[PDB]
């Protein structure tokens, strides 16, 4: 998961 | 202020071929000559131009088989929609001018790119 | 010895996120309490657990409508139905709780696994 | 266009  | 799974997109499109190799909710045979493909609408709308076009139209949307163009190569199509479900393309010496011909008349802009790039360098 | 395009899977849950936003080729309804989500059945399968179950059953598979437990959030529901259209996750302090037990139940396992971590943080 |  990341910050897009 | 959304979080993304980076691998989600990729492992939705490897489901999907996984759902198309056991012939699971196909809803369309796509003919090229003597040969039969069976595939998702949605997949086939996602990835060209040609699909889309035929799909959203309020007749040809309720059609179970689509019948090409005379002139499109069975192997040109099979590589194609292998593309489609895997993002990976087969493309070889020996088939190039028909995968890029094929590609044309689906209009898949970035494999027409790709074929055409490749035809240059050579 | 194929050649990939990067980008492919992303372009492809673009454009069924787009087919989706305008109810295009959609083949079910997800009842959540008195609310109700249109979507792609295939699409449901590819990322859920609990759709692939449903939608490979002989009878099931058939179905336009599909009425989910009453435990479950509509708004919960809806933030995982735009992940799985978009890979991006509106995870807040506010719904984690309902998000979590929403994708427990749909059998969404790096959803379930953020949530976990997200709640272990705080 | 990447060799995978
Ligand atoms: O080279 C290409 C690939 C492609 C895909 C699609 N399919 C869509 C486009 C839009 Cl805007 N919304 C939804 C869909 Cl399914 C249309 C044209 C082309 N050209
Ligand atoms: O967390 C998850 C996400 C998920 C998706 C699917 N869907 C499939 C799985 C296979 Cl192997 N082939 C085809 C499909 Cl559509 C099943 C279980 C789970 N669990
Ligand atoms: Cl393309
Ligand atoms: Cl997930």
């Amino acid at each position: 998961w990341v910050i897009p | 202020s959304c979080i993304q799974f980076t691998r989600h997109a990729s492992d939705v499109l490897l489901n999907l071929n996984r759902l198309r190799s056991r012939d699971i909710l196909t809803d369309v045979v796509i003919v090229v000559s003597r040969e039969q493909f069976r595939a998702h609408k949605t997949v086939l709308m996602a990835c060209s131009g040609l699909f889309y076009s035929i799909f959203t139209d309020q007749l040809k949307c309720n059609l179970s088989v689509i019948n090409l163009d005379p002139e499109i190569n069975p192997e040109g199509f099979c590589i194609l929609l292998d593309f489609m479900y895997t993002s990976r393309l087969n493309l070889r010496e020996g088939n190039i001018m028909a995968v890029m011909a094929t590609a044309m008349y689906l209009q898949m802009e970035h494999v027409v790119d790709t074929c055409r790039k490749f035809i240059k360098a050579s």
